[PDB]
């Protein structure tokens, strides 16, 4: 089991044997949570970065409290002076839909599980060869640093 | 066309046509989202009233925050954090989609026709549940919005002796 995800110095790197019977299936639900753990932390952080620099959208969340009002950190959702509980649930019923109506393969692309191409792309036809390989590669290791450095900034923003 | 479900009190209640053609799997979709939504319903109709006698004393938040303090009906939602919600959103989730927490010994072995009137008696029961619901969230939003509006007092206006 060599492929796409052991790049740089070091080789196959399982120190405690997780893929010691292994199987197919098994393979491809760790790579997609991997995969999706890591785009969810790198957007997270544009998130979190783009709000600690100090942007704001304009208006208002909820009946009178504007979106540069509310705190900055874990006291946005959790805790006193947070957001409004019903607007926080109407955006994760929201989120969820988007996910559940949006990120599914309803046309075959299959492929690796992951793409949701459903007819729609720029350029993912030309290139073939060998960019396909080295960019899922690039994906993951942006994914797991990504990963690292999002539990790091939680814990910081925790403990400071 | 003509399926589970079909009793005689009316006969077929399609007044608008919201089906007319489709198709076999559009027509099992919708009878999965009424049988969800039935079953919810009836849920909740069955959790708005026991918290009015019962409450279990557990500390959402440890150290305050205890069940028996949080208010009843749609008011528990401000009151309740967060957190909560989105763990126990995320734990039905895990339920739904897997088969955690899921037996397959509830599926039974009834015969074809005690099975029809069986699903056909869940059905009601869960349409009938669906304007329940209705009808409690009504009273209940427009009682806090303006206390004394509608002057039947009380949460659940029937079942006076739990007061
Ligand atoms: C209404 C909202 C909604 C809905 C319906 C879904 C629906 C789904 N999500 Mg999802 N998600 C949402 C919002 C939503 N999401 C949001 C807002 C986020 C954050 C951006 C995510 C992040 C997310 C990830 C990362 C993953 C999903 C996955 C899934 C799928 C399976 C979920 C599952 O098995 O249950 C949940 C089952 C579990 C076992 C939960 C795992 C929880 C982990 C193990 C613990 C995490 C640590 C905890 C949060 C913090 C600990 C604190 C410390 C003090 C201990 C399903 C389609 C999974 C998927 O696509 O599967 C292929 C997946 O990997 N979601
Ligand atoms: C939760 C996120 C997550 C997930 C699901 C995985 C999953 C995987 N990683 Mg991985 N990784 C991550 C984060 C993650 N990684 C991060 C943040 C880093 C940077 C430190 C790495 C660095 C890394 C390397 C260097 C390698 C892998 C490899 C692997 C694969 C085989 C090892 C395995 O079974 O791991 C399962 C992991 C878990 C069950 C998580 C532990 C959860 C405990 C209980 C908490 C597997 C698909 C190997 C691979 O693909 O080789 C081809 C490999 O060589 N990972
Ligand atoms: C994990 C992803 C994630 C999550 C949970 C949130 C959640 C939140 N963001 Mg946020 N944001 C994100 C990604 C995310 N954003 C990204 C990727 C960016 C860069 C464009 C921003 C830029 C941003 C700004 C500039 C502001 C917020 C604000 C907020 C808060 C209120 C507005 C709202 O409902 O969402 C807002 C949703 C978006 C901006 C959509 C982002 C693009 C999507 C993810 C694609 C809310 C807690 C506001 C706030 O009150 O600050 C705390 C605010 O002023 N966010
Ligand atoms: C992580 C949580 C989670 C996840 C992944 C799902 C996933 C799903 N739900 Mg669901 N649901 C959940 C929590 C969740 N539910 C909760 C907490 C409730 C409240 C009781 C419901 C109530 C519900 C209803 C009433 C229906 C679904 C339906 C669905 C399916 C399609 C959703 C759709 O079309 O877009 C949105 C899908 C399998 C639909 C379905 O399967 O029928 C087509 C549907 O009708 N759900
Ligand atoms: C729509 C459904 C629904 C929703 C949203 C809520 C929401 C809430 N309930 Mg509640 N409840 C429900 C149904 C529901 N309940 C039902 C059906 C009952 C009757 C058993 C209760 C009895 C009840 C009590 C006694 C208390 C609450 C409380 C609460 C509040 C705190 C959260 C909590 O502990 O939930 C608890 C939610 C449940 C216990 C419902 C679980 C129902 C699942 C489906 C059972 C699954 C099967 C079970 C594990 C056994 C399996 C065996 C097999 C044969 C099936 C919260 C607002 C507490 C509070 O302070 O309220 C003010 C409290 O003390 N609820
Ligand atoms: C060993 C497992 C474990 C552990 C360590 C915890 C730990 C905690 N739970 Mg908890 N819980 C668990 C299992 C566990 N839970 C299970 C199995 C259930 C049944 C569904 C619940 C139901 C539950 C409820 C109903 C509540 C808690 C709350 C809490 C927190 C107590 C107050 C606090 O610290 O506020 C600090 C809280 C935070 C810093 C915010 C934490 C945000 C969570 C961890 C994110 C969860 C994300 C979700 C799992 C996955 C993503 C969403 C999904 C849709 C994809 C604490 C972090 C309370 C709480 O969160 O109050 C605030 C609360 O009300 N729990
Ligand atoms: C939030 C928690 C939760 C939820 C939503 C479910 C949901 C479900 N469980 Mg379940 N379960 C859970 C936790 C949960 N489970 C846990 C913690 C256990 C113990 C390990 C079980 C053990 C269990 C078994 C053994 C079985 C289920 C079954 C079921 C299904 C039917 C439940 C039903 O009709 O009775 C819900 C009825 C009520 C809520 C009425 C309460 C009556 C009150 C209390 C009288 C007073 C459903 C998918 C059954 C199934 O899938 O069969 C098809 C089944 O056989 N569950
Ligand atoms: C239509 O939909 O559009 C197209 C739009 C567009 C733009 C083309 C698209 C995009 C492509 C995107 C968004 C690509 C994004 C890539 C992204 C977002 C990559 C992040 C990497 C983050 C890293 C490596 C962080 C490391 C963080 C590390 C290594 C840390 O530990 C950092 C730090 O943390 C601590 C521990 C503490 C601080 O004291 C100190 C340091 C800082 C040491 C999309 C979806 O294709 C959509
Ligand atoms: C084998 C195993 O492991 O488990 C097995 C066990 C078993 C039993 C075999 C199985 C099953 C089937 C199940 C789960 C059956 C349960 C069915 C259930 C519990 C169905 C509730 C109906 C509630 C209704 C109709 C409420 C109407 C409420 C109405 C009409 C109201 O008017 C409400 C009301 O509020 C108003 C609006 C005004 C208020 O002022 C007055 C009141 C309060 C009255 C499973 C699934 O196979 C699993
Ligand atoms: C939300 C996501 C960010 C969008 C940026 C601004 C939108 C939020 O604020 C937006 O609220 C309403 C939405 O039409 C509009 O305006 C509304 O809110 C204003 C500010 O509370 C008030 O005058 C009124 O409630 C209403 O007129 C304006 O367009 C803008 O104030
Ligand atoms: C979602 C499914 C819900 C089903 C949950 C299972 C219910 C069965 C047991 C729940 C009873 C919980 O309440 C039980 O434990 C509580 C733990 O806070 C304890 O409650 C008591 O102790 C707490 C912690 O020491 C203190 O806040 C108080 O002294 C008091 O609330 C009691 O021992 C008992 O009231």
């Amino acid at each position: 089991e060599s492929e796409i995800g052991a790049q740089a110095p070091l080789g196959f790197w399982d120190p405690l044997g997780f893929l010691d019977r292994a199987d197919q299936e098994t393979f491809d639900r760790l790579r997609y949570v991997e995969l999706k753990h890591g785009r969810i932390a790198q957007l997270a952080f544009v998130g979190n970065l783009i709000t600690r620099a100090g942007y704001h959208l304009p208006g208002d969340i909820s009946l009178g409290r504007a979106f540069a009002d509310v705190p900055n950190g874990i006291a946005a959702i959790n805790g006193p002076d947070a957001i409004s509980t019903a607007a926080l649930l109407q955006t994760l019923a929201f989120i969820g839909f988007l996910e559940t109506r949006v990120m599914i393969d309803a046309t075959g692309e299959s492929q690796f599980r992951g793409d949701f191409r459903n007819g729609f792309d720029f350029g993912w036809d030309k290139q073939s060869p060998e960019w396909q390989t080295n960019k899922r590669a690039i994906e993951l290791n942006q994914g797991r640093a990504a990963m690292m450095g999002i539990l790091g900034l939680m814990m910081h923003e925790q403990v400071g | 066309e003509n399926e589970i479900g079909v009793l005689p009190p009316t006969g077929f209640f399609d007044p608008a046509g919201l089906s007319d053609g489709i198709s076999q799997e559009k027509f099992d979709s919708y009878r999965l989202a009424e049988l969800k939504h039935g079953r919810a319903a009836m849920l909740a109709v069955l959790g708005y009233v026991a918290p009015e006698t019962y409450r279990f004393g557990y500390d959402l938040i440890p150290g305050e925050l205890s069940t028996n303090d949080i208010p009843n009906g749609v008011a528990a939602i401000k009151a309740i954090p967060f957190g909560g919600w989105a763990q126990m959103i995320a734990f039905v989730g895990c339920v739904e989609t897997y088969g955690w927490f899921t037996s397959p010994t509830g599926v039974l072995d009834l015969p074809d026709d005690i099975l029809a009137k069986r699903q056909t008696a869940e059905l009601q029961h869960g349409r009938l549940a669906m304007l329940a619901f209705l009808e409690l969230i009504r009273h209940d939003s427009q009682n806090l919005a303006q206390p004394g509006f509608d002057g039947l007092d009380n949460l659940i206006t029937g079942l006076p002796f739990l007061y």
